[PDB]
C-alpha cells in the first residue's frame, strides 16, 4: 500500500449529480472507505467497498473496482449541506490507513435571478468605517482576490433565507485607506 | 455516545506542555491521534491497539500517548514545537479494519510568546439603503479584526436567539499581514433579512465571537488586559430609516 | 506443486492457572510452525529461520501490536459466552481460520470457532453467513451476519490476502516446505507378527498396505513426527508368502519376505 | 464440558542402536484441555535435559506437542513418559520398548 489520488476540488450546481474518483495502488487491500469532513467538523464515515461493486444509501453511491485500483462516491440531487472535503482511505495487508488528500465539494446555488451589485454598508456606531459588499451575482462568478495588501476581500460566501426559498451569493472587502471606494473594489 | 476530545481550542507558549483528553463509551479497541495539516491530509501520531498497549504511526516525534483504560487516550505534547501548530483528531474503532469515530477535533496554535495574543475587535456594518431600495433585503456584516490566535467561533443573535437562517460566514478567518507568521486575523459573516424585517425598530441584531485564549493561571505582566476567552459581541436595532 | 495451506490458530482460556496463558496464537503453513504470540511474552515471534530471515523487524513490530488487540476482543467474546451459558470456572474459546492452494489453481478457505473444545460457529464464505451449533450461538451469529461489511471483508482475506500471504511464505520456505524425503523403509519379525517400518520421511501423508500373493486385517501405527522435521509410521499382520507395498510422493516401494 | 484424555506414545527419532546417540521422542496427542505436564523419565528419574515443541491445536479442537530429550539407549537403562491432565486421577507413564 503506497499510493493514494483523489481530485482536491469539485463544483457541481445544486440538485445535480457529482462523482469524486479516488485512484490507489498497493500489494495488499482490507477494503477502500469514503468518509466526509464538514469545514470545522470530524469526518465520518459514509462507505466502505473491498469486494468489485456498487453500494447505494439514500442520495449516495461507492464503486469500487479492484483490477484497476479505482473507487468513486457519487452524490445525487446535490444540496448545499453536501459542500464538504469528502476523504478515501484504504487498507492494506497489514491494516494501515492510508488517507487520500481529500476532496473539496463546492456547491453552486442555482441563482435563476442574477442582479450582480456592490452596496456600501455604514459602521453602526463611528461613520468612518466602511465595509463593501458585492451580493446577489451569478454562481459562474468569480471574485479575484485583493492586489491592495491595505485591501482585504473575502471568498465568495452563500447565504440561505430559508423561510423564502432565497439563496443569494456574497463577497465583503474592505479597506483603512481613504482612497478606498467601494466601486471598482471587486474587478 | 460518540468520542469526546478537549480542549476544542489551545493556545500554548513554545516549551510548554499539553495533554489533549480523548475517551469513548463505545467499548472500541482501537484509538488513534491524527494531525490535519493543509495539502498533506490526515497522519497518524500514534494509534492503540487495546487497553495496555500504544505503537508509534507516521509522526509521534515530539507527541506521548497512554492507553490506560478502554475509554481513554490522551495525547501529551512534552514540549509545544511552532510545527505542532495543527488541528488534532482523537478517532477510535471496533477492529482494526472498522470504521473510525472522531473526535470534534482540537484547533493548537503554538506562538514564541503569548504577547501576541489578542482578543477580536467587533463591528457590525448596517444595510445600505440602496440594497434595501433595489432588493427588498437588508445585508448586515460583521467584522472581527486583530485576533490572533484564528480560535473563534461568530454567531448572530437576532431578539436574543441564535439565528442560522440568512447567515453566512467566511470558513477561514484571513491574515491581516500574510508575510508574518505571528499576522493577527479577520473574520466577515453576513445576515441578510427582508427590508422590512430590518426597518422594524423592535428589532435587535447582535453579532457575536467567542475568542479561546488565555486562561486565570496563566502568568500575565503586560499593560493591556489579559487576553482571556472571552465574547466580544457588537450590536444594532432595527431602523425604520 | 501439491496442496499447500496457511492456518492460524486461536487459544483463550478463562480464569487459567498459574504459568498458563490466557491467550496463545500459533500460525502454520502445512505442518510447519512459523509464527507465535501469546499473553505471557506479548510480542509475535517468527518459529521458522525463513520466516524471520525474510520479515524485517516492522512486520513484527506491527503483528505484535495486531495480536494485542485480538487478545483483548477474545478475553472480551469469552467472557460474553460464558454469561450467555451462566458458565462459571475456567472455559475454552478456539479459533481456526486459513486458505488453501490445491495442484489445480483452486483455492479453499474456513473459519470456525470452538467452545471448551466443540464445534460452535462455522462461516461459510460463498453464501455469507455462519451455522451455529445451539441457540447462544445463533444469536452470535445473527449480529455477525447484521454487519454485512465485516462478512464481505472476511470472505475477500479468506479468498485474496490469505492465498497472498501463502504465496509470499511458500517463496521464503520453499527448500523446506517443497522438498520430499523417500521413506527408508525395513521389516522386522515378533508376537508371529511382520512390521513395515517407514522413517525419514517428508511430507507426512504415506500409505502402507500387506499383501499374501499380490492380494489385500492389519495394525497401523499413526504418522508420528520424530523431531527432526522427518515422520515415521508402521502397519503390521500376523498362506505362506507376504509382501510390504509402501506409497509417498508418487513412488511406490514393495518388500518381499 | 467433554473432556479428552491424552494419547501418549513414546519412541526413538532413528531405529534404536545401544550406545549410538538417539533422540527419545513422546507424543501427547488428542486431549482437551490444554493443560498438561509431561516428564521423560530414565530409570524412573526426572530428565532435566528435555526439549518440547510448544503447543498445537487439531481440526478436531484437541491439542498436540511433542517432548524429546537427546539420550543413548543402553541394555540396563529403561526410559519413560510420565503425563499429568485432568482426565487422570494419577500421572500415566508408558515405558519405552526398543525392538
Ligand atoms: C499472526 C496472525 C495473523 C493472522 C491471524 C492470526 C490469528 O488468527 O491469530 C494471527
Amino acid at each position: 500500500g503506497q499510493n493514494i489520488d483523489q481530485p482536491t476540488e469539485m463544483t457541481a450546481t445544486e440538485g445535480a449529480i457529482v462523482q469524486i474518483n479516488c485512484t490507489y495502488q498497493t500489494s495488499g487491500f482490507n477494503g477502500l472507505f469514503w468518509y466526509q469532513q464538514h469545514a470545522g467538523e470530524a469526518p465520518t464515515f459514509l462507505s466502505y467497498n473491498v469486494l468489485d461493486g456498487l453500494e447505494e444509501k439514500g442520495r449516495f453511491s461507492s464503486f469500487l473496482s479492484r483490477s484497476k485500483g479505482y473507487s468513486y462516491l457519487l452524490l445525487k440531487e446535490l444540496q448545499m449541506k453536501d459542500s464538504a472535503s469528502y476523504l478515501c482511505a484504504f487498507l492494506d495487508s497489514n491494516y494501515q490507513l492510508i488517507w487520500g488528500a481529500g476532496t473539496k465539494l463546492i456547491i453552486k446555488p442555482d441563482i435563476q435571478n442574477p442582479d450582480p451589485a456592490v452596496y456600501q454598508l455604514r459602521d453602526s456606531k463611528s461613520s468612518d468605517k466602511s465595509v463593501c459588499l458585492f451580493t446577489d451575482f451569478d454562481s459562474q462568478t468569480n471574485v479575484s482576490q485583493s492586489k491592495d495588501s491595505d485591501v482585504y476581500i473575502t471568498d465568495k460566501c452563500v447565504l440561505d433565507m430559508r423561510s423564502m426559498d432565497f439563496k443569494s451569493n456574497s463577497a465583503v472587502a474592505w479597506s483603512n485607506k481613504s482612497d478606498f471606494a467601494c466601486a471598482n473594489a471587486f474587478n | 455516545a460518540g468520542v469526546t476530545q478537549t480542549p476544542k481550542f489551545q493556545v500554548l507558549k513554545t516549551g510548554q506542555s499539553m495533554t489533549l483528553q480523548c475517551a469513548q463509551d463505545m467499548n472500541h479497541n482501537y484509538m488513534y491521534w491524527y494531525r490535519q495539516d493543509p495539502g498533506m491530509g490526515l497522519r497518524l501520531i500514534y494509534y492503540s491497539a487495546s487497553e495496555g498497549t500504544t505503537d508509534k504511526g507516521e509522526v509521534p516525534n515530539g507527541y506521548n500517548v497512554s492507553r490506560s483504560t478502554t475509554e481513554d487516550f490522551p495525547l501529551r505534547l512534552l514540549s509545544a514545537a511552532p510545527s505542532q501548530t495543527s488541528v488534532y483528531f482523537c478517532a477510535s474503532s471496533n477492529r482494526e479494519y472498522s470504521p473510525l469515530h472522531f473526535g470534534n477535533g482540537t484547533r493548537l496554535t503554538v506562538t514564541e510568546d503569548l504577547n501576541k495574543v489578542f482578543p477580536p475587535e467587533v463591528a457590525v456594518f448596517e444595510p445600505s439603503e440602496a440594497e434595501i431600495s433595489h432588493t427588498q433585503k437588508a445585508t448586515l456584516v460583521c467584522l472581527a479584526t486583530g485576533f490572533y490566535p484564528d480560535h473563534v467561533e461568530l454567531s448572530w443573535w437576532v431578539n436574543g436567539k441564535e439565528v442560522h437562517s440568512g447567515v453566512c460566514t467566511d470558513p477561514q478567518p484571513l491574515k491581516e499581514q500574510p508575510a508574518l507568521n505571528d499576522s493577527r486575523y479577520a473574520l466577515s459573516s453576513r445576515l441578510r433579512v427582508s427590508a422590512t424585517f430590518w426597518q422594524d425598530p423592535r428589532n435587535h441584531f447582535r453579532c457575536q465571537v467567542q475568542f479561546y485564549g488565555l486562561s486565570e493561571n496563566d502568568e500575565w505582566t503586560q499593560d493591556r488586559a489579559k487576553p482571556v476567552t472571552q465574547i466580544v459581541s457588537a450590536e444594532a436595532w432595527g431602523r425604520a430609516d | 506443486m501439491r496442496t499447500h495451506s496457511l492456518r492460524y490458530f486461536r487459544l483463550g482460556v478463562s480464569d487459567p492457572i498459574h504459568g498458563v496463558p490466557e491467550f496463545i496464537s500459533v500460525g502454520y503453513v502445512d505442518s510447519h510452525p512459523i509464527t507465535t504470540y501469546d499473553s505471557v511474552t506479548r510480542q509475535k515471534e517468527p518459529r521458522a529461520p525463513w520466516m524471520a530471515e525474510n520479515l524485517a523487524p516492522d512486520h513484527w513490530e506491527r503483528y505484535t501490536q495486531l495480536l494485542r488487540g485480538w487478545q483483548q476482543m477474545f478475553k472480551v467474546e469469552l467472557k460474553r459466552l460464558q454469561r450467555h451459558y451462566n458458565h462459571s470456572g475456567s472455559h475454552t474459546y478456539q479459533r481456526m481460520i486459513g486458505c488453501e492452494l490445491l495442484e489445480d489453481g483452486s483455492t479453499t478457505g474456513f473459519l470456525q470457532y470452538a467452545y471448551d473444545g466443540q464445534d460452535f460457529l462455522i462461516f461459510n464464505k460463498d453464501t455469507l453467513s455462519w451455522l451455529a451449533v445451539d441457540n447462544v450461538a445463533h444469536t452470535i451469529k445473527q449480529a455477525w451476519e447484521a454487519n454485512q461489511h465485516e462478512l464481505l471483508y472476511q470472505k475477500n482475506w479468506l479468498e485474496e490476502e490469505c492465498i497472498a500471504w501463502l504465496k509470499r511464505f511458500l517463496e521464503y520456505g520453499k527448500d523446506t516446505l517443497q522438498r520430499t524425503e523417500p521413506p527408508l523403509v525395513r521389516v522386522n519379525r515378533k508376537e508371529t507378527a511382520l512390521f513395515c517400518k517407514a522413517h525419514g520421511f517428508y511430507p507426512p501423508e504415506i500409505y502402507m498396505t500387506w499383501m499374501k500373493n499380490g492380494e489385500e486385517e492389519i495394525d497401523y501405527g499413526d504418522i508420528l513426527p520424530s523431531g527432526d522435521g522427518t515422520y515415521q509410521a508402521w502397519a503390521s499382520i500376523e498362506s505362506n508368502l507376504y509382501s510390504c507395498h509402501v506409497e509417498h510422493s508418487g513412488v511406490h516401494m514393495v518388500l518381499q519376505v | 464440558m467433554i473432556q479428552r484424555t491424552p494419547k501418549i506414545q513414546v519412541y526413538s527419532r532413528h531405529p534404536a542402536e545401544n550406545g549410538k546417540s538417539n533422540f527419545l521422542n513422546c507424543y501427547v496427542s488428542g486431549f482437551h484441555p490444554s493443560d498438561i505436564e509431561v516428564d521423560l523419565l530414565k530409570n524412573g528419574e526426572r530428565i532435566e535435559k528435555v526439549e518440547h515443541s510448544d503447543l498445537s491445536f487439531s481440526k478436531d479442537w484437541s491439542f498436540y506437542l511433542l517432548y524429546y530429550t537427546e539420550f543413548t539407549p543402553t541394555e540396563k537403562d529403561e526410559y519413560a513418559c510420565r503425563v499429568n491432565h485432568v482426565t487422570l486421577s494419577q500421572p500415566k507413564i508408558v515405558k519405552w520398548d526398543r525392538d
